[PDB]
């Protein structure tokens, strides 16, 4: 169904070109979070906003290349980067031209969403080896309703669920404040090499403060750390919702996988590195 | 399933204290060398 | 204490003002996203509660009259002064009959939705029912969120609203609304204030008798404190009845086996006080 | 089943009111409902 890959490249533009705003819940073993994301482009440069609308208010805040974060208590600051990073699922920025040589896009039908009639689309890798997206995107507007992020078992990992959203040709006035506000300040070679990587994933960057590489295959990312102490050093497994961490020790080396990735394949990942 | 507010939210900024810091970094290098 | 009261004005702005709440429901069987609509029009009120997700499931209301609507079924229509499960009980509670037998404490003010609310619980005074902790906007005084909880403070179900507005003046589709042909008015029996030899002797302060019917014979008693209700059931036990206990979320099912018959306690109430109930029942 | 990802509860809110030993008891549950919306007298 080729259709699948126009339609949401129909979404990434949709999300990336209109004035809208989606009032959402974030769901996760963790609990019910309602969240508010807007949206919209002034002179050719995005604006955005997602607002945590209960508790604390906390705030992120994108304009051009540069995202600000707020949060009463701590001090404000500013990082460069084109989009709002877990404001939406991963799956909405992404580029599926890139992934298609790794990656089916399979048409589920079409189901009621938001009082909204939906194409439903599931992202999965072909190798079989990570998690993978269903995704419910209003016919009309080609925005996300819903965004279920899958176990390669079928086990929910997590959910984004719009409630209600508007789309506004025309520019909030909020996001017009956003558009003049001041906002605060803004803020390599290695030994060892992993023998083995899901089909799609390249090395983004690198770093140290152990040794520690970043992975991407434009929708899921990891980075798998190594360092060579050991006092109880052992081997481990934990999954704070999708985010997993995967420990082990060998060559009196300690192996840390971190990221969206299955246990079975950070594992893999970890004992497949071959060390200088 | 009814807890309002979970720990880690969306709009938060970017022995068990060696893990919780490698699943810190992981998140500012995810929004430090995101992409496009 | 001033709680009362904006209890009272929680619950008028919920049958006085025009406005739209986007919400969710959230209990054991999950999270379900709904819609509600409340304007009046020509002096009376109008409401739509809209499924979000699957069916298009739907209730309206036009004054008094309670249309439902699903997908694959004929529609009908009731007579009812509101949408039941539309928004919590709590909401289109007469709080001033309540204060006699209910303490109305507060809590605070906290953020939700985006909005300032007045923390407020609504607690029976002899313990004997499930308790609920509503927050409240201080500018509109809707409800946003109403946590429904059982006696050991775990929760039975929340009531969130995710997004709203408060219109001035009527929206469009409340207007068609009014000139909808909505589905012919269904009789069913309402009034009957039937005559029974058994008694219950217990019932928690507040309750009241709102119906009696003899509606295989089953003799119901329906009660409510104005907040909560349910209904005592009795109908000649059988050869292999026995004493029961289910409990589906905030509705207990308690069956008590005494005396040749068979006693059945069907509501909103703790499983203990349904039982105890039961038991104090006199029959003859 | 994790309540919590389910989306589409058994009986939601606005589910049509049914008119019509456990299944005496589904009859003694739905009944309930039944009665409570022909005596919402708020
Ligand atoms: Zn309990
Ligand atoms: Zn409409
Ligand atoms: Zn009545």
């Amino acid at each position: 169904t080729p259709a699948s890959g126009a339609l949401l490249q129909q979404m990434n533009l949709a999300s990336q070109s209109l004035n809208y705003e989606l009032s959402f819940i974030s769901i996760n073993k963790q609990g019910v979070e309602s969240l508010r994301y807007r949206h919209a482009r002034l002179d050719n440069r995005p604006l955005a906003q997602l607002l945590q609308m209960d508790g604390p208010r906390r705030e992120v805040v994108q304009r051009g290349n540069e995202i600000s974060y707020f949060e009463p208590g701590l001090e404000p600051f500013t990082l460069n980067g084109d989009y709002i990073v877990d404001s939406l699922p991963s799956l909405i920025y992404t580029d599926f031209k890139r992934l298609s040589p790794y990656y089916d896009f399979i048409s589920v039908g079409r189901t009621r969403i938001a009082d909204r009639l939906c194409e439903v689309i599931r992202v999965v890798a072909r190798d079989g080896t990570r998690y993978s997206y269903i995704v419910w995107m209003d016919t009309e507007s080609k925005l996300p309703m819903r965004v279920d992020l899958l176990d390669r078992d079928g086990e929910t990992l997590e959910q984004f669920r719009v409630i209600a959203f508007n789309v506004n040709q025309d520019i909030s006035s909020s996001m017009q404040t956003l558009a003049k506000a001041n906002l605060p300040p803004l803020l390599a070679k290695f030994s060892w090499t992993p023998t083995w990587l899901p089909q799609g994933f390249s090395e983004v960057s690198s770093s140290r403060r152990i040794e520690s590489r970043l992975y991407s295959d434009g929708l899921f990312s990891f980075s798998v750390n190594v360092n060579r102490a050991t006092p109880s050093s052992t081997d481990q497994m934990l999954r704070t919702g999708r985010r997993t961490v995967s420990t082990s020790v060998r060559d009196n080396a300690e192996i840390t996988i971190v990221g969206e990735l299955p246990p079975q394949t950070a594992k893999r990942i970890a004992e497949n590195i071959k060390f200088g | 399933v009814f807890n309002t507010l979970p720990m880690m939210g969306k709009a938060s900024p970017v022995q068990r204290r060696r893990i919780n810091a490698m699943l810190q970094d992981y998140e500012l290098q995810r929004r430090l060398h995101s992409e496009q």
